[PDB]
């Protein structure tokens, strides 16, 4: 199945007390493998997964230098943006950056991306063709004009399509147990009569990886259903993910429904049902 | 350099001596500053790297220090130099961030750490003049300047004609040769040639002058030798337009 | 190791093309460069590359092959002023790693030689003189001297000039009663004089 | 592997 | 600029049994700005040691963190998560629900 490795960068200005806070994190699929937090003593790019530790010292010294560079660029920005948006030195603002690789089942290149945001909104992003820029507002225009002048896109392309993919499959090869595993949903159900008449079933699913997973209810004629309270997939914390989707039915007339779990980890898609 | 400056340009200092090198960059901001060094043969070595103001980062167990007291003021220093410290120190910068890469270097700073200043001698310039045949077989005139007996290693030779200096029809040796490879301390020699139309040489009135720019000791720098202190200086020779 | 240039010095005849190679070991490298350094002056960038292929600028062409961790440089129609040290650089680990450089030497081309060894008189004293061997073919290396009681410099190609003319030259001297121009042993068809 | 290029000030 | 009220889910890593150690998780997401106050409460009283994942954000740039701490449920002892954020007029407290 497809894979990927992204890098998320967040920088928050703290007017009145020290340099902005810089927190960068690296993922491969749904697995974190590195991090950095200017508020840590370390002041080094740290590991967050077994395989990634195997990397040599030159690696970290290198990755650390880079990230700090990313951090420095963000700092400078934070200043610039206030400028572009006529905003006082008092307020706190936020700069975000995310870029990564997508590869196919054949570990080949699929798409690349590099997005930047300010105060929770899109500032400027590189299009799919790893060539064009999408300027959010009047401010971003200024940026995509200098970014075009300096042929930033070209540099990013070189990386996205080139380096990022190699190292991705490099990591996929070393984390061949983690990144390339595939846990399965330990599904289970729960009742919950809303007192007489109606009832609410809860179709659970815990301990699965990757997080991608669908669980839809159905019944007789056509499958589907609305009144289905589906909660966003959450991290179990141990590396797997939890999630469930509840729906509402009329006492008894209930044992005529069932949610269908779909997940690559499942050789055969499950269709759990109720049985009291 | 129209954006990066580095001084001093040449330093002949004694072992155990303190070092201070300054680098200034103009035309950009919050740039990446680096201290490379060129010793042994070629090849730069990264001694220091700064992501930003007041942020230094040694790249190798070292003896030198570095600081960035200001966005554009980069400095390299040593408590007391060791012979090892000799080398050509280069300061460079790359644009804030992490883009195409590409750093811009400066004048650079040559540091020769001597163990005993005693062996330091300035050069003795002696400019020879064209020869019988040449001017009448080639119709050309090749004066030859000859700086000799100097040490440390190198200096900067120049040709001045009736003032002004010239770069055309000139040629100076790639580097100096030991006046006796058997010694190490050996002093050096170096030559250059200025060839000019025989009719230009024969024209008395045309003043020729070779000029060697030697870099040595510095004022206020201990010196016990009986002779005069061999400090930086220009040592040149002359010659005029000679008919016949 | 890490960035591996081939040292030199290479010899290329004026006009020919100059090939330069560099090999990088860290596959993390993401941009490559070629700097030119003249004995004395500091390194000066000539080109940078960050995507497989060839990049052309004047008489210069860079060639990058990430697959081979191979980066090259060609100098079409090479000139004697191209002589210098070319430093290969690799932007990796948030910095630039350099090779120990590779010396280049573009031997000029003497259209029509005229080997001759003249002696120059010390304009300002008779006795202390030097021997000048010049205008020799671009082929011919100046051998070192023995009894280093005598000093001889390696050949020096002078900026011909506007008068269009490029010459090679070597100088020899020594303070002894004998020397007089007729030693630098090497090359026929060369006038002495006297 | 962090991006080694194409990152500049906005 | 834009603020986004966070979403809160307080759950256990594995189906709790009590008397058997586990992990209490308070997952907050979809919020913005990043700064946010989160504490795990045991019997109305918070827990001294509690750690959290590294700051990250999803597609719409909204953040999401995971505050957690190991513990051992019971037939008694109530656990809840208290969260405050600029987008919240008053700090909200979500109570840990066993079969939810």
């Amino acid at each position: 199945g497809s894979h990927s490795m992204r890098y998320f960068f967040t920088s928050v200005s703290r007017p009145g007390r020290g340099e902005p806070r810089f927190i960068a994190v690296g993922y491969v699929d749904d697995t974190q493998f590195v991090r950095f937090d200017s508020d840590a003593a370390s002041q080094r790019m740290e590991p967050r997964a077994p395989w990634i530790e195997q990397e040599g010292p030159e690696y970290w010294d290198g990755e650390t230098r880079k990230v700090k560079a990313h951090s420095q660029t963000h700092r400078v920005d934070l200043g610039t943006l206030r400028g572009y948006y006529n905003q006082s030195e008092a307020g706190s603002h936020t700069v975000q950056r995310m870029y990564g690789c997508d590869v196919g089942s054949d570990w080949r290149f699929l798409r690349g991306y590099h997005q930047y945001a300010y105060d929770g909104k899109d500032y400027i992003a590189l299009k799919e063709d790893l060539r064009s820029w999408t300027a959010a507002d009047m401010a971003a225009q200024t940026t995509k004009h200098k970014w075009e002048a300096a042929h930033v896109a070209e540099q990013l392309r070189a990386y996205l399509e080139g380096t990022c993919v190699e190292w991705l499959r490099r990591y996929l090869e070393n984390g061949k147990e983690t990144l390339q595993r595939t846990d399965a949903p330990k599904t289970h159900m729960t009742h919950h009569a809303v007192s007489d008449h109606e009832a609410t079933l809860r179709c659970w699913a815990l301990s699965f990886y990757p997080a991608e997973i669908t669980l839809t209810w159905q019944r007789d004629g056509e499958d589907q259903t609305q009144d289905t309270e589906l909660v966003e997939t959450r991290p179990a914390g141990d590396g797997t993910f939890q999630k469930w989707a509840a729906v509402v039915v009329p006492s008894g007339q209930e044992q005529r429904y069932t949610c269908h779990v779909q997940h690559e980890g499942l050789p055969k898609p499950l269709t759990l049902r109720w049985e009291p | 350099s129209q954006t990066i400056h580095q001084w001093p340009a040449t330093l002949v200092q004694p072992v155990g001596s303190p070092l201070s090198l300054e680098c200034t960059v103009e035309g950009t901001s919050n740039p990446n500053l680096y201290w490379y060094r060129q010793a042994a043969g070629r090849g730069l070595q990264l001694l220091f790297y700064s992501v930003g103001i007041g942020q230094i980062s040694s790249e190798v167990p070292q003896n030198l220090s570095a600081s960035r007291p200001q966005d554009r003021q980069f400095i390299l220093s040593s408590k007391k130099l060791l012979l090892s410290d000799s080398g050509f120190y280069l300061c460079a910068w790359s644009e804030t961030g992490l883009g195409t890469g590409e750093l811009f270097f400066g004048e650079g700073s040559r540091l020769t750490v001597l163990e005993d200043l005693k062996n330091v001698f300035p050069p003795e310039v002696a400019v020879f003049e064209p020869s019988e045949a040449e001017i009448s077989h080639t119709q050309k005139a090749t004066l030859v300047c000859l700086a000799t007996g100097f040490y440390p290693d190198h200096v900067e030779l120049s040709w001045w004609v009736n003032g002004k200096e010239v770069h055309s029809g000139v040629c100076t040796d790639p580097q100096p040769l030991k006046e006796q490879p058997a010694l190490n301390d050996s002093r050096y020699a170096l030559s250059s040639r200025l060839r000019v139309s025989a009719t230009f040489w024969q024209d008395p009135r045309n003043h020729f002058r070779c000029q060697v720019q030697f870099y040595g000791l510095s004022e206020n720098d201990e010196w016990t030798q009986d002779r005069a202190k061999p400090v930086t200086q220009i040592v040149s020779a002359e010659a005029w337009g000679r008919a016949d | 190791q890490e960035v591996e240039q081939n040292s030199g010095p290479l010899s290329v005849p004026e006009g020919a093309i100059a090939s330069l190679n560099c090999t990088y070991s860290d596959r993390g490298s993401q941009s490559f460069f070629w700097y030119r350094q003249y004995s004395g002056k500091s390194p000066e960038l000539i080109m940078f590359i960050y995507s497989n292929g060839d990049k052309e600028d004047g008489r210069f062409t860079a060639q990058l092959n990430k697959a081979s961790q191979y980066v090259s440089l060609l100098i079409r129609d090479s000139q004697p002023s191209d002589s210098a040290t070319y430093l290969c650089a690799v932007n990796v680990a948030g910095k630039s790693t350099f090779g120990d450089g590779t010396t280049l030497t573009v031997k000029p081309n003497i259209q029509n030689p005229d080997p001759a060894v003249y002696q120059l008189r010390d304009s300002k004293s008779s006795d202390k003189s030097v021997c000048l061997f010049t205008d020799f073919d671009s082929q011919t290396n100046v051998s070192q001297s023995k009894d280093s009681d005598v000093y001889i410099t390696d050949k020096c190609v002078l900026d011909m000039r506007s008068m269009d003319f490029k010459s090679n030259s070597a100088v020899a001297w020594s303070n002894k009663s004998d020397f007089a121009c007729a030693n630098a042993f090497n090359n026929s068809i060369i006038p002495e004089d006297t | 592997e962090l991006a080694g290029i194409g990152i500049l000030t906005v | 600029m834009i603020q986004r009220t966070p979403k809160i889910q307080v759950y256990s890593r594995h189906p709790a049994e009590n008397g058997k150690s586990n992990f209490l998780n308070c997952y907050v997401s979809g919020f913005h700005p990043s700064d946010i106050e989160v504490d795990l409460l045991k019997n109305g009283e918070r827990i001294e040691k509690v750690e959290h994942s590294d700051l990250s954000f999803s597609k719409d740039w909204s953040f999401y963190l995971l505050y957690y701490t190991e513990f051992t449920p019971t037939e008694k002892d109530e656990y809840a998560c208290r969260v405050n954020h600029v987008t919240l007029s008053q700090p909200k407290i979500v109570k840990w629900d066993r079969d939810m």
